């Protein structure tokens, strides 16, 4: 095939997949497995990670009376840090440990650090990104952390549930700011511990301050039947008390069938618009749009049934300070009963709440019911695993993973018109990951399925001889110059011939 | 010694000689001679800071800095702590006074000046026992660098502190608590004592912020075939040396919505320890606590609670009143006050919550009427001491000058601990069964045994407290 380029087939499963924004290399995550590539995907180093022995009853310094044996090192967090040269790597042994790898050579072991700091279970998630924080004012960032408990030692109750992590190097992989009674962290109470669980998709970071997507349980308690929501973990940066600590429920509704609720969200991306679609959503093209592709599931479990939907981060921001608006006005329960029992919502004499408020000792852990609702651009008959999104050329592009192989291409013209124009399978049989990044310029995305990466190019118009296939493959990259008898977008032709007809689009014009 | 209603006086420190009231700006120096102010100390809440408070919704009434800890250290300095608004202060004034300190408080001083709240300064430490949050739900008991666990509902869940007492290398917590030890718990309310080693360090690793010595038992306040109890404890006494038994009384109250009531129980100091020595329900002091396994400290984190319950003096309650209008809210105790026949009898003082307070003795006849030994309550007098609504808050005995300092809401008022001046018939003096007046024939005055020297071979003096009232009475001539 001449739309792929590269493919590198991995001798393991692989976890994760980052791409280092000013040098293009490229660093995988996989089970007992850890590589480093070049932009081309050409192999340079290679880190064996396990498997080690171990045992999930004991901690590295202790093994009650137990024994450990081998175990697979499942790679949980993969990032780099800007500031100083070194790449994160934690595993699932030991009770969730994070290495501190040289960035140039990914095979040197700069710092050790026998932290508890992220889920133990090969299963259970974890999501990790860097972002400005304390203890400093936000001159140095920290590791917001969301870990699943994963309930299979003792040691589990020590580690939070979201928490700012430091990465100074005396206190590496430490909570951020803590004091007596409040601090970075957030933990799930004892008596939820165990049974309200929480999966965390996807991390992100926008306008001073850092997200969760998550999915759990609409109720804590059990009066009510088991329903499954979608909802969005959000902190302030400068908040070194957590006093910020908040979440809406994030609903992806559809007219098909009567109501459908696409209530599971699996994977989510942090892209900005173009611009016909800033003009729809009603924001400047700098601003951020969130792109998050949504499945309905039969309880816990996704079936083929998802749908794609963005969310301006505007419309978020509103919706945030909408719940905590009302509830500073005294109406309705706090929420967050798994944290601690939920109480009523105390009136309040605060007068200017805005969309950056961050947080008071009032009405602090705050579960807003009032969800952000959108309506899904396009729905799909399999289950979408991972979302990219480009602006390259004038129109929005929607890169899309199956969990049968299958890469899909959207074009979103507005929050209501939107239809893909693209679709063909990158590694057949194969779940892609959510983890899908694209190029320094954008013009190749990084596919990886199970066991392999695909370089994929983001269009190619070449390979479109007449005329009638290039404005008939309906490729918003594709146009079709009229001199010369080649397709190619509008910066390639030459504007010298005098009709302005010279460059026409798939739909503006007939060839 | 009177102040305002709107004020929330409570004892932070008491000798014979002089007593030390917290209040809503001020704290004062008041000698028991004449309940007479002696030296102040104000400390008021900034405007900003007060500002901030009734920002968050609440009252002008609340945002106020009560006076709640106070404690003497030993180099001559004085640690003193108020709420500041919701907003808990500790400053350090040191000599008159001159600010040396300020510092936050949270979790050393409650943010609300109910009576919800109490602490121990032992050892040249301050045990906390309060909430560390404005909003009240994260409760914990507090040293230096060691906490309860946060939101840990099976070590505290929703509770109400009543006192605590220092003890042989421990300290003492009392309180009311939610009930979530039952598998089929119904938002119940339950009545614990809670214990903690002062030479705890915390334990291993993350441990070292945390109690490796929590533990907590019920207390048994309940009346045979038709069990009555009594389960919301309401004020404790000190520690009372009655001879060689170390005993702390304790007032307790029926739920609401319930069959109204209130009790008065007696606990050994040695019944309390014992309980944290069995069964744990589904705690020794090491001298390093971070030298524990992750094995036991979890284990302890995760049983904090007793299985048996710490049972009562006598098995049953010292007084009970139930159904009436009234409820007790307070205890006081003159231990081992020796009677005409030589007995020792504890001298047992309770306020209600309309400003009287009830005196009383328990007698324990053997075989009276059965084979099994009868307790009764020999009630000497219950007088209204405060105006006929206000709530007694806690009462504080000066055995030295024979009088009981009643503490309400805004004021102090003191009446005689033993009326046997006071009387001059002699149908009164026996009729009244103080365990300490006794009425002489040769003289007729009612006199005081503490004062007087009779022989146990001599028909002077004449004292009835077995009998009824009326039978006292007879035996009176004419
Ligand atoms: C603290 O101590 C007090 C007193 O020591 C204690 O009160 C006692 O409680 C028990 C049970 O709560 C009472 O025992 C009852 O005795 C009668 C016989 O008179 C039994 O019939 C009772 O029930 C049994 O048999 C029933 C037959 O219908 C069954 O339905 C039932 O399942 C039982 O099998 C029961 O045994 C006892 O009378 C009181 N004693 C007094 C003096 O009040 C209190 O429980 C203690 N508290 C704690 C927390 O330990
Ligand atoms: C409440 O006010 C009273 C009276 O002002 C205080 O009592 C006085 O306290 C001082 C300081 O402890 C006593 O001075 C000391 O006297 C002893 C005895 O000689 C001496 O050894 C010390 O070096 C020091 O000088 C003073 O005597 C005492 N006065 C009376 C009449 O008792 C009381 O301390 C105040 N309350 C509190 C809690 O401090
Ligand atoms: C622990 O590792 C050793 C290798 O040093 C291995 O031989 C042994 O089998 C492991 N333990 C168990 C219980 O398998
Ligand atoms: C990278 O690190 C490994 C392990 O220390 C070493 O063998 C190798 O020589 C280093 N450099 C390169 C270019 O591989
Ligand atoms: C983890 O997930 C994989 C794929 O869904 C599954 O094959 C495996 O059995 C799971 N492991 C556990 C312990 O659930």
């Amino acid at each position: 095939n001449s739309t792929i380029t590269n493919v590198a087939a991995f001798d393991t499963k692989l976890n994760h997949l980052l791409v280092d924004t000013i040098t293009g290399r490229v660093f995988v995550g996989g089970v007992n497995r850890l590589y480093q590539l070049s932009p081309d995907l050409e192999l340079s180093e290679t880190v064996k990670t396990g498997p080690q022995n171990d045992s999930v009853e004991c901690s590295i310094l202790d093994c009650p009376l137990a024994v450990r044996s081998p175990t697979d090192n499942y790679n949980k967090v993969l990032l780099i840090d800007r500031a100083t040269s070194r790449l994160i790597a934690c595993g699932s042994l030991f009770q969730g440990t994070c290495t501190v790898r040289n960035l140039q050579n990914v095979s040197i072991i700069e710092h050790e650090v026998p932290d508890a700091v992220v889920a133990n279970d090969a299963n259970s998630s974890t999501v990790a990104f860097i972002a400005p924080g304390p203890p400093q004012h936000p001159v140095t960032n920290v590791m917001y952390v969301g870990v699943t408990y994963t309930n299979n030692s003792p040691y589990r109750s020590e580690i939070p549930a979201v928490a700012s992590r430091s990465l100074e190097k005396t206190k590496m992989f430490q909570i951020a700011s803590s004091a007596v009674t409040t601090g970075t962290r957030t933990f799930i109470n004892s008596y939820a511990r165990e049974t309200y669980f929480v999966n965390y998709v996807y991390g992100f970071s926008s306008e001073r301050f850092s997200y969760f997507l998550t999915t759990q349980l609409k109720h804590s308690h059990h009066s009510s039947p088991k329903e499954y929501i979608t909802k969005l973990v959000r902190i302030c940066q400068e908040d070194s008390n957590y006093y910020s600590y908040t979440e809406i429920p994030v609903e992806c509704i559809s007219d098909a069938q009567g109501g459908t609720k696409f209530n599971l969200v699996q994977a989510g991306f942090l892209g900005k618009p173009s611009s016909d679609l800033a003009q729809s959503l009603g924001i400047s093209i700098q601003d951020d749009v969130l792109f998050a592709v949504f499945s309905k599931g039969e309880g816990n479990t996704p079936t083929n049934n998802s749908a794609l939907c963005i969310y301006s981060l505007k419309s978020i921001r509103r919706k945030f300070m909408q719940n905590i608006k009302s509830c500073f006005n005294g109406s309705g329960m706090r929420g967050l009963d798994f944290i601690s029992p939920s109480m009523p919502c105390v009136l309040t004499k605060l007068q200017t709440i805005g969309e950056d408020f961050c947080g008071l000792d009032v009405n602090s852990p705050l579960g807003g019911e009032t969800p952000i609702t959108s309506v899904p651009v396009a729905m799909f008959n399999t289950k979408l695993t991972s979302v990219a999104a480009t602006s390259t050329s004038g129109y929005t592009v929607v890169f899309v993973g199956t969990s049968d192989g299958f890469l899909k291409k959207v074009v979103i013209e507005s929050s209501s018109i939107a239809n893909e124009y693209a679709s063909f399978a990158v590694d057949l049989g194969s779940e892609i990951n959510r983890d899908m990044q694209f190029d320094n310029q954008n013009l190749y995305i990084y596919v990886m399925s199970k066991t392999k990466v695909s370089k994929v190019k983001v269009f190619d118009c070449s390979d479109y001889k007449t005329c009638g296939d290039c404005l008939g493959a309906r490729d918003p990259y594709c146009g079709w110059c009229s001199l010369e008898n080649k397709c190619s977008p509008r910066s390639n032709c030459q504007d010298d011939a005098n009709d302005p007809l010279y460059w026409v689009s798939y739909k503006t014009g007939k060839c | 010694f009177i102040g305002n209603s709107t004020d929330y006086f409570k004892i932070l420190d008491h000798n014979d000689e002089f007593v030390l009231v917290g209040a809503k700006d001020v704290i004062y120096n008041v000698s028991l001679n004449g309940l007479k102010e002696i030296a102040r100390l104000e400390w008021h809440s900034t405007d900003a800071d007060r500002e901030l408070c009734a920002l968050k919704g609440k009252h002008e009434w609340d945002c106020h800095n009560y006076l709640r800890v106070y404690a003497l250290r030993p180099n001559g300095e004085v640690l003193l702590c108020g709420t500041n608004s919701y907003k808990p202060r500790c400053r350090h004034y040191t000599p008159r006074y001159e600010v040396s300190r300020d510092v936050e408080a949270q979790g050393l001083c409650p943010y609300s000046p109910a009576h919800n709240s109490t602490y121990a300064f032992a050892d040249g430490h301050l045990y906390s026992a309060t909430v560390a949050d404005f909003s009240g739900g994260d409760p914990l008991i507090y040293r230096e660098n060691l906490r309860t666990e946060q939101y840990d509902l099976k070590q505290l869940n929703q509770p109400d502190f009543v006192g605590a007492i220092e003890r042989n290398g421990y300290v003492l917590f009392f309180f009311r608590e939610l009930s979530m030890e039952v598998m089929n718990f119904g938002k119940a309310v339950y009545s614990r004592v809670a214990r903690v080693c002062k030479n705890d360090r915390g334990g291993p690793y993350s441990h070292g912020k945390s109690w490796t010595s929590f533990l907590k038992a019920r207390l048994n306040c309940s009346v045979g075939e038709f069990p009555f109890y009594f389960d919301e404890i309401q004020a404790i006494s000190p520690i009372v040396e009655s001879g060689s038994k170390s005993l702390i009384y304790a007032v307790f109250t029926t739920s609401v919505n319930a069959i109204p009531g209130s009790a008065v129980c007696a606990f050994n100091v040695d019944d309390i320890l014992a309980a944290f020595d069995g069964e744990f329900k589904s705690g020794q002091c090491v001298e390093d606590s971070r030298t524990l396994t992750s094995i036991a400290v979890n284990f302890i984190k995760n049983h904090p609670l007793m299985e048996e319950a710490v049972p009562a003096v006598h098995g049953r309650p010292l007084l009970t009143k139930v159904n009436l209008h009234h409820r007790l809210t307070a205890i006081a105790v003159h231990p081992q006050v020796k009677s005409l026949s030589g007995a020792y009898y504890d001298v047992i003082y309770s306020g209600t919550d309309d400003g009287k307070v009830t005196k009383f003795i328990n007698i324990l006849s053997t075989h009276p009427n059965s084979t099994v030994d009868r307790l009764k309550t020999v009630v000497i007098s219950e007088m209204q001491v405060l105006p006929l609504g206000t709530p007694i808050r806690e009462l504080v005995i000066s055995t030295s000058k024979n009088s009981l300092v009643v503490v309400s809401d805004g004021s102090l008022v003191s009446v005689p601990l033993h009326h046997c001046s006071h009387i001059v018939d002699c149908l009164g003096c026996l009729s009244l069964q103080d365990p300490i007046c006794a009425w002489d024939l040769q003289t007729h005055e009612c006199k005081n045994l503490a004062t007087s020297q009779h022989k146990f071979g001599t028909k002077t003096y004449l004292q009835s407290l077995n009998s009824t009232k009326k039978a006292a009475a007879l035996l009176c001539p004419h």
